[PDB]
RNA sequence: GUGAAAUUCUUGGACCGGCGCAAGACGGACCAGAGCGAAAGCAUUUGCCAAGAAUGUUUUCAUUAAUCAAGAACGAAAGUCGGAGGUUCGAAGACGAUCAGAUACCGUCGUAGUUCCGACCAUAAACGAUGCCGACCGGCGAUGCGGCGGCGUUAUUCCCAUGACCCGCCGGGCAGCUUCCGGGAAACCAAAGUCUUUGGGUUCCGGGGGGAGUAUGGUUGCAAAGCUGAAACUUAAAGGAAUUGACGG
């Protein structure tokens, strides 16, 4: 394809492309509100967190660090931050 | 300045006894007259008294060791083997 | 490519185009500064401080939210480490490799890695002496470096 | 000749030459 | 992990907490009752180790047997001399839990 | 087979063996004929198994690194 | 055995003879050459474990177990290779579930349960959560030491 | 001229491959270079299968197989005609010869 | 044992079969145009010790970088020195064959060596006969690692996780197939392309064939030898890739 529109790529290929190789760099990570059952406060957690995030009001772990993304403990709820 | 190119400690033997024999006795004499770190007091004051006898100046500890070195590799492997056989013998 | 490896990896961090602080961040500049102060007193290096702050407290960039970098804040308060973090870790690695090597004399691979690490140490020390972070007479000695780390 | 055997012949000749010169 | 963790915690006790290095000062601090942790190199003489353990039992303070020797404990303290016995007046870094 | 029959043995298990070791593993030309002759001589046949010595690893095989030049 | 497999062989050394009857006891077992060679195949990983374990009555046995990774029915990839950590976990699992089937029981009920190779079957069942295996057997067992040869034990092994 | 792109062996990202001995002449050949044949032959001849079946003490006795992996240097492979020289274009294919099932 | 033999071992029980013992090597099959390592190289289990690429990162420092005379580390095999060990194989050597001869190819035996520890040597067709860093320039299917997303099958369990498959995407690798991208003397090469439309940075290095990697000097080494390295003289070709023919035990 000699006439690919490099200026305006559609979001499908914009997302399939590597983070650095996009037209403008965009991180693949995000921030999430996390709810621990039996607790009221809301924890802001990085999606690719490298540390065990703990609640200050309960001796419970929220996420476990993995290779790519922090695995949330079962029973915990989560939502995105502003897409 | 550097006083000898290669003979080092066996410069006291002059031109005698043959180059290969002087080279052979050089490392043995260096290890013989070296001061080793005492494993009891931690000081570098463990030196040979007689053949096989190594005395520390500070803690006055006398150890049975090798002829020219504080311990021989044979004896080290022996000690490790005896420890392994003891821990295998008991449970 | 890597300085001392034949690797050409691309794993990096893609900082977003939006430099603005997110609206859901309730931490103020002084609050983040106090958190950095507490973590530095606990003994964390600036990389670990940033990691903890991003993972737990939801702050994306300390520079974006406060206007200053973590090392700048620590140096302004007066509790920045005497050695730079990366130089300290390089010296720590060199000490560990030397400690392994003095027992494993046949580990020629370890000797090669030690040469690579010490070359990196000397290049980084040259850079820091050029930038006057380090004293002009600062020198890495293999014998006396063990007392500087851990 | 094979190049390896020419190399061997030359090495033999060089040892002989060194011996002759050392004798002087 | 334990050895590197205790080395790092000792490093942070230095430069941030009050300590004292050596046998005589360690005994003096213990009998003043303000030594909260006593670290002994495994190189320590057996009689000295036993006596310091008895003093610590009397003073109700903790004793940690460092997995090094006096040279390595000096290096862990950051000094260029051998230390065989040391005491911590106050950590300042959660080496000693409140 | 006739010796076995006159000594009163009727059936045979079979253990085929090659040279084994670091040397060849294929049985020689005589195995097939020997076993067929045993079968056709009236001897009964039971289990059959190869017992060639297979090294988990052996000493160096003879012949040099250039082999048997022929 | 009346209807068991044929690729399993037993050693059955003779300890005592009385009258015109030699009397045997277990000495070891081995798989056959053809069965073993047919099991070994390409584009798959085999895990081998060995363990020295003492029975309750003083018989010391060296057990050798083998297993082979199994490809799925819908698998398109040619090879079915287990990673090194998976192989190590499988080996550790199949060593620790050969120990406990020998340590807590006598040689008689060790032999009668390795007759159908139930040890290999439970090894294969246990290892499915790491990597599937199909040809799992106790490949070999050899007697290392024997306890003093009590004739009463021999006679109760033979008769009642 | 370079006859083969792979230099007549499978070594691609390796420095050294351990040698093996040719089954015919005991020559040291790199393992990735030697010609390998995995022969799976009936332990008895197809002429003698009937005699062994008749002389068997069993009824449904499956005759054992014989599993041998043979390694050849290319000299013995060519002399024994397991491999043959091919044209310049025909050297490039790697498909094994058909089994000829029917 | 061989093409055939013979040297050799054998009624003293050789070979063969069985049960044991001892020693030192070697880690088959799994094992792949698969992995790792700067190369050399690396394959039985388990533990310990440090190390590492790739990946993930909205972490940190902020140009700290690339290539590099001199210098330094490692560097297959053979070889050298000292100590252990020496099963097999096996330079030298001995013998039997073969032959016109046969100091060989084949066979029997067998020293050094091959093994381990420590110290040298620094050479290989040490090869991809192909410097490193960076950018761009086709398609396709695979494979290894890591990550991400999805119908489903499977393992237990009560569901998700987590493994084993299936379908894709991304990044870094070993490669492969294909192509009038282009290049090249061509073989061929997605690099050996982006070169008369000649300039991204930088290191080493060649100047017809021999003499010759020789002489001499210097330097390194216990030695063997390694590094540096001419000239006289001689020669009209020597070479590379392809084509046709001829020939092939
Ligand atoms: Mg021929
Ligand atoms: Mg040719
Ligand atoms: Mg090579
Ligand atoms: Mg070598
Ligand atoms: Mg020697
Ligand atoms: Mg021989
Ligand atoms: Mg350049
Ligand atoms: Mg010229
Ligand atoms: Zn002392
Ligand atoms: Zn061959």
């Amino acid at each position: 394809p000699l006439a690919k529109d490099l200026l305006h790529p559609s979001p499908e290929e914009e997302k399939r492309k590597h983070k650095k190789k996009r037209l403008v760099q965009s991180p693949n990570s995000y921030f999430m509100d996390v709810k621990c059952p039996g607790c009221y406060k809301i924890t802001t957690v990085f999606s690719h967190a490298q540390t065990v995030v703990l609640c200050v009001g309960c001796s419970t772990v929220l996420c476990q660090p993995t290779g790519g993304k922090a695995r949330l403990t079962e029973g915990c709820s989560f939502r995105r931050k502003q897409h | 300045a550097k006083r000898t190119k290669k003979v080092g400690i066996v410069g006291k033997y002059g031109t005698r006894y043959g180059a290969s024999l002087r080279k052979m006795v050089k490392k043995i004499e260096i290890s013989q007259h070296a001061k080793y770190t005492c494993s009891f007091c931690g000081k570098t004051k463990m030196k040979r008294r007689a053949v096989g006898i190594w005395h520390c100046g500070s803690c006055m500890k006398t150890v049975a060791g090798g002829a020219w070195t504080y311990n021989t590799t044979s004896a080290v492997t022996v000690k490790s083997a005896i420890r392994r056989l003891k821990e295998l013998k008991d449970q | 490519g890597r300085m001392h490896a034949p690797g050409k990896g691309l794993s990096q961090s893609a900082l977003p185009y939006r430099r603005s602080v997110p609206t859901w961040l309730k931490l103020t500049s002084d609050d983040v500064k106090e958190q950095i102060y507490k973590l530095a007193k606990k003994g964390l290096t600036p990389s670990q401080i940033g990691v903890i702050l991003r993972d737990s407290h939801g702050v994306a960039q300390v520079r974006f939210v406060t206007g200053n970098k973590i090392l700048r804040i620590l140096k302004s308060k007066g509790l920045a480490p005497d050695l730079p973090e990366d130089l300290y870790h390089l010296i720590k690695k060199a000490v560990a490799v030397r400690k392994h090597l003095e027992r494993n004399r046949k580990d020629k691979d370890a000797k090669f890695r030690l040469i690579l690490i010490e070359s990196r140490i000397h290049r980084l020390a040259r850079y820091y002496k050029t930038k006057r972070v380090l004293p002009p007479n600062w020198k890495y000695e293999s014998s006396t470096a063990s007392a500087l780390v851990a | 000749m094979r190049a390896k055997w020419r190399k061997k012949r030359m090495r033999r000749l060089k040892r002989k030459r060194r011996k002759m010169r050392q004798r002087s | 992990k334990s050895l590197e963790s205790i080395n790092s915690r000792l490093q942070l006790v230095m430069k941030s907490g009050k300590y004292v290095l050596g046998y005589k000062q360690t005994l003096k601090m213990i009998r003043q009752g303000k030594a909260k942790l006593v670290i002994l190199a495994n190189n320590c003489p057996a009689l000295r180790k036993s006596e310091i353990e008895y003093y610590a039992m009397l003073a109700k303070t903790g004793v940690h047997h460092y997995s090094g020797n006096n040279i390595e404990l000096g290096t862990a303290c950051g000094k260029y001399y051998r230390v065989c016995t040391l005491a911590i007046i106050d950590p300042g870094d959660s080496d000693i839990i409140r | 087979a006739q010796r076995c029959k006159e000594l009163g043995i009727t059936a045979l298990h079979i253990k085929l063996r090659a040279t084994g070791g670091n040397r060849t593993k294929t049985p020689g030309p005589g195995a097939q004929s020997a076993l067929r002759a045993l079968a056709r001589s009236g001897m009964k046949i039971g289990r059959i198994e190869d017992v060639t010595p297979i090294p988990s690893d052996s000493t160096r095989r003879k012949g040099g690194r250039r082999g048997r030049r022929l | 055995q009346n209807d068991e497999v044929a690729f399993r062989k037993f050693k059955l050394i003779t300890e005592d003879v009385q009258g015109k009857n030699c009397l045997t006891n277990f000495h070891g077992m081995d798989l056959t050459r053809d069965k073993m060679c047919s099991m070994v195949k390409k584009w798959q990983t085999m895990i081998e474990a060995h363990v020295d374990v003492k029975t309750t009555d003083g018989y010391l046995l060296r057990l050798f177990c083998v297993g082979f990774t199994k490809k799925r029915n819908n698998q398109i990839r040619k090879t079915s290779y287990a990673q090194h950590q998976q192989v190590r976990q499988i080996r550790k699992k199949m060593m620790e579930i050969m120990t406990r089937e020998v340590q807590t029981n006598d040689l008689k009920e060790v032999v009668n349960k390795l007759i159908p190779d139930s040890i290999g079957k439970d090894i294969e069942k246990a290892c499915q959560s790491i990597y599937p295996l199909h040809d799992v057997f106790v490949r070999k067992v050899k007697m290392l030491k024997k306890p003093k040869f009590e004739l009463g034990k021999l006679m109760e092994l033979h008769g009642e | 001229t370079k006859k083969r792109r792979n230099n007549g062996r499978a070594k691609k990202g390796r420095g050294h491959v351990q040698p093996i001995r040719c089954t015919n002449c005991a020559r040291c050949v790199p393992k990735d270079k030697a010609i390998k044949k995995f022969v799976i032959r009936n332990i008895v001849e197809a002429a003698a299968v009937r005699d062994i079946s008749e002389a068997s003490v069993f009824d449904a006795y499956v005759l054992p197989k014989l599993y041998v992996k043979l390694h050849y240097c290319v000299s013995c492979a060519i002399h024994s005609k397991v491999v043959r020289n091919r044209s310049r274009e025909a050297r490039k294919d790697r498909t094994p010869p058909p089994r000829f099932r029917p």
